[PDB]
DNA sequence: GGTCGGCGCCCGAACAGGGACTG
DNA sequence: CAGTCCCTGTTCGGGCGCCG
């Protein structure tokens, strides 16, 4: 008996038509049980080939979670409805969420199934379930309620969500709550003990309105990865050549970096392993270059109208560096990960973990997901990344192949 | 017209476009008799109905012979209607493979006679499916019908039939969960572990369940005893094989005959191990004429004779046992070619295959091996829904050195080393630190965009120098040439300093083959060396001999 | 015969995007 | 400075095979 909110595509755009990729046996069996139960509960209903739209579907398991979770790759549908969840029913991003001592993530995606979807828009939520060895044709479905993973679901449910959180926000005015996709970010400066207690108060407060899992964060402990120069008492020609090339590349970010006096030490055609003493002017140029790298870049600030871009570099030995920016050489944030799951054995699991950690930080700081430049081949990534995905959202990515230059982000 | 028991599928045209209006092409008098005989029988069965002059649409119609039968098949040239028909999403996601079949006690295969003619079409859409049957006389106005069922030739018929067929089989599969029904269009592969007594009953129950909706299962197409003819294979109780393949032998080969030859070789590669098409596919390149006669190269004739000798021996596959592991082993066939065998027991192959794509102008065996593993992984998930355990002709230490030191993220699933030459390895290793006691070469190269002239050379720490003029070259080719010069004129250990990101990025990827003859020469020199250390420095910064050698090669 | 859909392979042409140099 | 071009990779169009 609920009124449906009318939703339309962007002017001059059709629905998504993405082919379903092959799925493993454990994922298909999980999707059949889920889609049968969702069909029995009226959440989804079967359709036919007269619906020309389709969106891929697979299943995941969150961190330390045994239950399978249906996940739809609504990335193409979210692009074709962008003017809806930004212009009309936008969600504000609190700037104080990144400053809290502890932030917890709650999966509230099951609450979207309580609101019906606009009848004229259900045609675009179509998805197909594959079968092993193509025993049967594709079993197609479409959503009758607000789907999980669609950027229009939290916008429509925002009015219903605020009235559920109003009693809790009133009793706890210092706790910050942010909603992104199927996740609810609850942050507070409270002690770790009573913080989890306030989380359980919110879980029971949500169970009364018809809501589980907990992923803890600590944004105040997030550190950046600066550009560092070596500290050696005996420099060689090869050391100084690598030092000049690194400072020359870093000069694109810090315009005050100078390499004139250091290049004068490389005037002759010397052997690489030959020791070179640093002149008096070169020592001052290196020390001043170290002090510049401590200063923040001039004129770097986040623009809400610009997209976020994240580049990742493989540094070996389980080391992974990343930079987030909107304009080139104006990095809003740098960082480095180490000893993630699959370290020293699986690059794809390490890279998949890194993308999730980077995307989570971008949601807390700016409330936006970045487009990734992945250092991986397209076929290698599109073959394994679903085996390690543990998040209810999926960021956009492109594949790059940039051979290492002068190891700028890692000593 | 009676209502069909099957629920119709609502079909629309694309907005702002009318139905087709095409004139009927001339038919042979032997095809006209076949159409009038079929159109009269389908009209009696309610599959087509007459239309008056109020129907302004028309579409050509023809017919082809049925294979191994005297009956005919009615086809409509709906090429103009498909352009203006709404887009459909095909539910057929792939083709089933016998290597994915599990062993069952009983197996039954049955076809559906005139499958498209037993599924209704949307009443609001039957108008545009109008055709004209010409008579034996050109002056006779002819009889005009419209389709009340799914026509053959309309782009929506297969997608509608497959979804319609699935909806009819759903109540039977729901009541009989222990029955495996492989559904490909109308061809039904029914197998079960039930006893043979109850199996024939469930088969007859299925033949009666399909009969309630107008789907007839003729006893002519019924199959009760092995071998079963299913999807172009021969299914036996313990093995399977493809139906006999006939390679056409031609004294004079055309380009279209090569495409028909390569197509059957790719089809044979699914079970026949060791099929190559590298030399034969090299005949299809650079040629733009299907009917042009092309001579067979010496390498193409040898490759063809080897494929014919493989097709002489009989091969067979086995079925899938979910209780045992899946194993895939790869071998390095030729240069750029790879073959694999997927099996569970030794020499009992479930299926075979081959990989031979050339990705990039510069590659190595480890990259191509990684690409073959990924192709087999996705192929195995389609057929068996799981990733097999690999046996790879690459040392564990060799792979450990590659994936750890490579800048891209790369990975191979759970595998083990199988010692079957030729073994995949790395042919040279660039040092991570400069070499003590090795001559340091500062290389550089440049060229003019207009005159296409340039120089390339080096300057070393021991005073050695060289500059070579080059004609019809580019800045990239000269900088690659300068590194080649330093590799020629150096000892077994050499330190090279360049400012070319292009040249450095190619060499650091450790290629062993290249489309560029210059890079192949650089590779050959890198294998002869014992220690090579490459280093990059920025240009135009006055660094070492790189500035002195930049001014020497500037012209 | 020259109809449709699905999947596979092979090829070239068109497209797409970054270093390096020049007006 | 923007404009190229040299190089490389990707995507798509079209032929065949095979199945219904
Ligand atoms: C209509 C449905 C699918 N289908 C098969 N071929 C085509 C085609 N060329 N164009 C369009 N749809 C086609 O076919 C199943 P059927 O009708 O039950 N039996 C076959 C006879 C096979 C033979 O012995 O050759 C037929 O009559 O087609
Ligand atoms: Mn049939
Ligand atoms: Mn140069």
């Amino acid at each position: 008996p609920i009124e449906t909110v009318p939703v339309k595509l962007k002017p001059g755009m059709d629905g998504p038509k993405v082919k379903q990729w092959p799925l493993t046996e454990e994922k298909i069996k999980a999707l059949v049980e889920i889609c049968t139960e969702m069909e029995k509960e009226g959440k989804i209903s079967k359709i036919g080939p007269e619906n020309p739209y389709n969106t891929p579907v697979f299943a995941i398991k969150k961190k330390d979670s045994t239950k399978w979770r249906k996940l739809v790759d609504f990335r193409e549908l979210n692009k074709r409805t962008q003017d809806f969840w930004e212009v009309q029913l936008g969600i504000p991003h609190p700037a104080g969420l990144k400053k809290k001592k502890s932030v917890t993530v709650l999966d509230v995606g099951d609450a979207y199934f309580s609101v019906p979807l606009d009848e004229d828009f259900r045609k675009y939520t179509a998805f197909t379930i594959p079968s092993i060895n193509n025993e049967t044709p594709g079993i197609r479905y479409q959503y009758n309620v607000l789907p999980q993973g669609w950027k229009g679901s939290p916008a429509i449910f925002q009015s219903s969500m605020t009235k559920i959180l109003e009693p809790f926000k009133k009793q706890n005015p210092d706790i910050v709550i942010y909603q992104y996709m199927d996740d609810l970010y609850v942050g507070s400066d409270l002690e770790i003990g009573q913080h989890r207690t306030k989380i359980e108060e919110l879980r029971q407060h949500l169970l009364r309105w018809g809501l589980w899992m907990g992923y803890e964060l600590h944004p105040d402990k997030w550190t950046v990865q600066p550009i560092v120069l070596p500290e050696k008492d005996s420099w060689t020609v090869n050391d100084i050549q690598k030092l000049v090339g690194k400072l020359n590349w870093a000069s694109q970010i810090y315009p005050g970096i100078k390499v004139r006096q250091l290049s004068k030490l490389l005037r002759g055609t010397k052997a690489l392993t030959e020791v070179i003493p640093l002149t008096e002017e070169a020592e001052l140029e290196l020390a001043e270059n170290r002090e510049i790298l401590k200063e923040p870049v001039h004129g770097v600030y986040y623009d809400p109208s610009k997209d976020l871009i994240a580049e990742i570099q493989k540094q070996g030995q389980g080391q992974w560096t990343y930079q987030i920016y909107q304009e080139p050489f104006k990095n809003l944030k740098t960082g480095k990960y180490a000893r993630m799951r699959g370290a020293h054995t699986n690059d794809v699991k390490q890279l998949t973990e890194a993308v999730q950690k980077i995307t989570t930080e971008s949601i807390v700081i700016w409330g936006k997901t970045p487009k990734f430049k992945l250092p991986i081949q397209k076929e290698t990534w599109e073959t394994w990344w679903t085996e390690y995905w543990q998040a209810t959202w999926i960021p956009e990515w492109e594949f790059v192949n940039t051979p290492p230059l002068v190891k700028l982000w890692y000593q | 017209v009676p209502i069909s028991p099957i629920e119709t599928v609502p079909v629309k045209l694309k907005p702002g476009m009318d139905g087709p209006k095409v004139k009927q092409w001339p038919l042979t008098e032997e095809k006209i008799k076949a159409l009038v005989e079929i159109c009269t029988e389908m009209e009696k069965e309610g599959k087509i109905s007459k239309i008056g002059p109020e129907n302004p649409y028309n579409t050509p119609v023809f017919a082809i012979k049925k294979k191994d039968s005297t009956k005919w098949r009615k086809l409509v040239d709906f090429r103009e209607l498909n352009k203006r028909t709404q887009d459909f999403w095909e539910v057929q996601l792939g083709i089933p493979h016998p290597a994915g079949l599990k062993k069952k006690k009983s197996v039954t295969v049955l076809d559906v006679g005139d499958a498209y003619f037993s599924v209704p079409l949307d009443e609001d859409f039957r108008k545009y499916t109008a055709f004209t049957i010409p008579s034996i006389n050109n002056e006779t106005p002819g009889i005009r019908y419209q389709y009340n069922v799914l026509p053959q030739g309309w782009k929506g018929s297969p997608a509608i039939f497959q979804s319609s067929m699935t909806k009819i089989l759903e109540p039977f599969k729901k009541q009989n969960p222990d029955i495996v029904i492989y559904q490909y269009m109308d061809d039904l592969y029914v197998g079960s572990d039930l006893e043979i007594g109850q199996h024939r009953t469930k088969i007859e129950e299925l033949r009666q369940h399909l009969l309630r909706w107008g789907l007839t299962t003729p006893d002519k197409k019924h199959q009760k005893e092995p071998p079963f003819l299913w999807m172009g294979y021969e299914l036996h109780p313990d093995k399977w094989t493809v139906q006999p393949i006939v390679l056409p032998e031609k004294d004079s080969w055309t380009v279209n005959d090569i495409c028909k030859l390569v197509g059957k070789l790719n089809w044979a590669s699914q079970i026949y191990p060791g099929i190559k098409v590298r030399q034969l596919s090299k005949l299809l390149r650079g040629t733009k004429a299907l009917t042009e006669v092309i001579p067979l190269t010496e390498e193409a004739e040898l490759e063809l004779a080897e494929n014919r000798e493989i097709l002489k021996e009989p091969v067979h596959g086995v079925y899938y046992d979910p209780s045992k592991d899946l194993i895939a082993e790869i071998q390095k066939q030729g240069q750029g070619q790879w073959t694999y065998q997927i099996y569970q027991e030794p020499f009992k192959n479930l299926k075979t295959g081959k990989y031979a794509r050339m990705r990039g102008a510069h590659t190595n065996d480890v990259k191509q091996l990684t690409e073959a593993v990924q192709k087999i992984t996705t192929e195995s998930i389609v057929i068996w829904g799981k990733t097999p355990k690999f046996k790879l002709p690459i040392q564990k230490e060799t792979w450990e050195t590659w994936w750890t030191e490579y800048w891209q993220a790369t990975w191979i699933p759970e595998w083990e080393f199988v010692n079957t030459p030729p073994l995949v390895k790395l042919w040279y290793q660039l040092e991570k630190e400069p070499i003590v006691g090795a001559e340091t070469f500062y290389v550089d190269g440049a060229a003019n965009r207009e005159t296409k002239l340039g120089k390339a050379g080096y300057v070393t720490n021991k005073g050695r120098q060289k500059v070579v003029p080059l004609t019809n070259t580019t800045n990239q080719k000269t900088e690659l040439q300068a590194i080649y010069l330093a590799l020629q004129d150096s000892g077994l250990e050499v330190n090279i300093v360049t400012n070319s990101q292009y040249a450095l990025g190619i060499i650091q990827a450790q290629p062993d083959k290249s489309e560029s003859e210059l890079v192949n020469q650089i590779i050959e020199q890198l294998i002869k060396k014992e220690k090579v250390y490459l280093a990059w420095v920025p240009a135009h910064k006055g660094i070492g001999g790189n500035e002195q050698v930049d001014k020497l090669v500037s012209a």
